[PDB]
């Protein structure tokens, strides 16, 4: 919950936090991309 | 019923069965072995249903995989129950212990969580003042906050006693899963503990409850005359 979703030309990007698998609760370091044309979920890890 | 039938025939003497003597001599040994057996059997049942398990499958499985023969083995023709029993018992204890040690920690947490919430604020008979209630409640807040920490220190120590109990690595995905599960109970418990006292304010603060009861005011307001506007110590504002 309490996350963020930025839209770009043909791709949605979500960076937002306060969440986790099972019972765990924490903020997210990670940015998850999706391609709206098919709705495929690809996690993208920056070199920076 | 056969085992009882043989004993009453010997009591009346008259006659006795052929080759049922061998069943009646060992009879006593069966009635120790059945009780002894039981012992373990029970423990298994109450072991199966105790889990919620997706943490520590291997152990439980190993007991299933360990038991999975025997049952196969079981033939009253030849009883080597004495051992089996005991090897199980050295491993059913150890497991039965780890289960309880963990469970014991959770119940103690729940009990600790209930004990610390009590009644955030208390009200002292007649009215005093805004700063005087701040002064009064500072002493109670300091005592209530410490009781939570002390309870929190116990809970934190009880989590370590689950690792020493189970003997599983912090790195393994199972114990992490549970380590999150425990914090959530403490989160929810904190949620309720925080709510209960916020509701205790809601009863004292809401006008429709205090009106229906003969409950006094609680805060004081001083009013000073000002030229540029009406001056109150509380100002009657944010």
């Amino acid at each position: 919950y309490g996350h963020s979703a930025t839209f770009f030309e043909g791709k949605v990007y979500i960076f937002g936090g306060h969440g986790g698998i099972n019972y765990q609760r924490l903020a997210f370091n990670d940015l998850y991309v999706l391609e709206t044309e098919n709705f495929e979920w690809t996690r993208l890890e920056p070199k920076g | 019923r056969l085992l009882k039938e043989v004993k009453y025939f010997l009591l009346l003497r008259l006659e006795v069965p052929t080759t049922a003597k061998d069943i009646y001599t060992k009879a006593e040994t069966y009635r120790t072995q059945i009780v002894a057996l039981d012992m373990i059997v029970d423990n298994y049942n109450h072991i199966k249903t105790c889990l919620l398990e997706p943490l520590v499958k291997k152990k439980i499985q190993d007991m299933e995989e360990e038991v999975k023969p025997g049952i196969e083995e079981i033939r009253w023709k030849s009883t080597n129950i004495d051992q089996f029993i005991s090897k199980s018992k050295s491993i059913v204890d150890q497991l039965f212990e780890t289960v309880n040690k963990m469970k014991d920690s959770l119940q103690k947490i729940h009990k600790s969580l209930a004990n610390f919430n009590v009644k955030i604020i208390e009200r002292k008979n007649r009215p005093m003042s805004p700063d005087d209630y701040d002064q009064f409640l500072k002493a109670i807040f300091s005592n209530k906050l410490t009781i939570v920490k002390d309870n929190g220190n116990q809970i934190q120590k009880l989590v370590k006693e689950v690792l020493d109990a189970v003997k599983a690595d912090k790195k393994q995905n199972s114990w992490k899963n549970y380590n999150d599960y425990v914090n959530v109970i403490v989160i929810e418990g904190i949620s309720t503990a925080i709510q209960t006292a916020l509701l205790h304010l809601n009863e004292q603060i809401n006008p429709v409850f205090i009106k229906r009861n003969d409950i006094s005011p609680l805060f004081d307001i001083r009013l000073e005359l000002g030229q540029s506007g009406i001056q109150f110590d509380p100002e009657i504002g944010e």
